[PDB]
């Protein structure tokens, strides 16, 4: 689940889509506000970092030299380890003996070849066992393997539908919901400007009204001192 | 969602404010235009 | 390790931007309070 | 999968509020242009 908790006033669905500049402006403004304070690399929100190869608890020494050389190569993906002795296994040609060999040498050379071909030989038994064997059961092999796999795909593809079903079930009801929202913001908006309108209006007509009201006053304040220094 | 869901009862909750705000105002500028138009007939029947 | 970097990234710019909004809702909160309770003085002409 | 959960959360996170920004920032924008036009015309 994730962590993130902040509340921004957004309505995708309701408001205007901002315009390209517009959204420069912000991304120069969020800029602004990270050049103004530092990061912080231990936020509660970030997760903690992931632990060394030797801190690693599952994570095995020869892993960890395995990991360390797979690193230390310059190509991770090229990577290719040192291949196994794989010429033991196929055919011993012919030691060449020489005429200066010792017999025992010679004998020595002979039993390792023999060796080697005997090796070479059972290895050679032992495939055309495994071909009998797939010639045997290889059809009911395969359309095992190809049906499991068949429903391993089938089953992600309806996990993948479902998932995406519900993504847009979810969208279409924060589309309504923020529709309806940004109609009634809307309307109530467009009331507040016209209030604000109406109040400054009647705001003038008052002052006028209230300039003409001192006027009226001020006539009467000399209308009554007249009369008063004619008494 | 949930955060639009959140944003939109408080920026509901903001204009409600606000409107009740301009229609407050709005109510205080009518009064005060009856009062001039009240204070206008009184000051017309005092001159009269 | 790339993800955790890009996550810490976006953890800095979204507290940043998170600060801005705080700053420009404020700055917007004023110019509305300003424009709201802007009582129409007498505009008495320069004598 | 959770830093990646994480980063997508506060790829929307930043998104909104990017989005939230510049319609503060055009609100304010127009207000402080009403508040300069009204005081310019002072006749409502």
């Amino acid at each position: 689940m994730p962590a993130i908790t902040t509340v921004h006033e957004s309505l995708p669905y309701i408001d205007p889509e901002p315009t390209p500049e517009q959204r420069a402006a912000a991304e120069a403004l969020i800029a602004e506000e990270r050049a103004k304070v530092p990061d912080d690399p231990y936020h509660a929100l970030l997760p903690p970092p992931l632990p060394p190869l030797n801190e690693s608890r599952h994570l095995t020494p020869i892993l960890q030299n395995e990991l360390a050389r797979l690193a230390s190569s310059p190509d991770p993906q090229a990577a290719k380890m040192d291949a196994l002795d794989f010429s033991r296994y196929e055919a011993p040609e012919m030691p060449s003996i020489d005429s200066s060999q010792s017999l025992e040498e010679t004998a020595s050379q002979l039993w390792e070849t023999l060796k080697q071909a005997y090796t070479a030989q059972a290895y050679l038994s032992a495939r055309r066992a495994h071909l009998a064997l797939l010639d045997t059961h290889g059809k009911n092999a395969w359309l095992i393997g190809n049906w499991h796999l068949e429903g391993e795909v089938k089953a992600v593809e309806k996990e993948l539908a479902e998932t995406k079903r519900e993504i847009d079930r979810v969208s279409l009801a924060r589309q309504g919901m923020q529709e309806a929202a940004g109609a009634e913001l809307k309307s109530l908006e467009e009331t507040w400007k016209a209030g604000v309108g109406r109040v400054l209006e009647t705001e003038a007509a008052a002052e006028k009204l209230r300039i003409e009201v001192l006027e009226e006053r001020r006539r009467l304040a000399e209308a009554q001192a007249a009369l008063a220094v004619g008494n | 969602r949930a955060s639009e869901e959140q944003a939109i009862q408080r920026r509901l909750e903001a204009l409600r404010a606000e409107v009740a705000f301009v229609s407050t105002r709005e109510r205080k500028a009518q009064e005060l235009y009856r009062k001039l138009r009240d204070e206008l007939e009184e000051l017309r029947l005092e001159q009269a | 390790a790339r993800v955790r970097e890009e996550l810490a990234t976006a953890l800095y710019q979204h507290d940043a931007a998170v600060r801005v909004i705080a700053r420009l809702t404020r700055e917007r909160d004023e110019a509305r309070e300003a424009l709201a309770r802007l009582t129409v003085t007498g505009a008495a002409p320069a004598a």
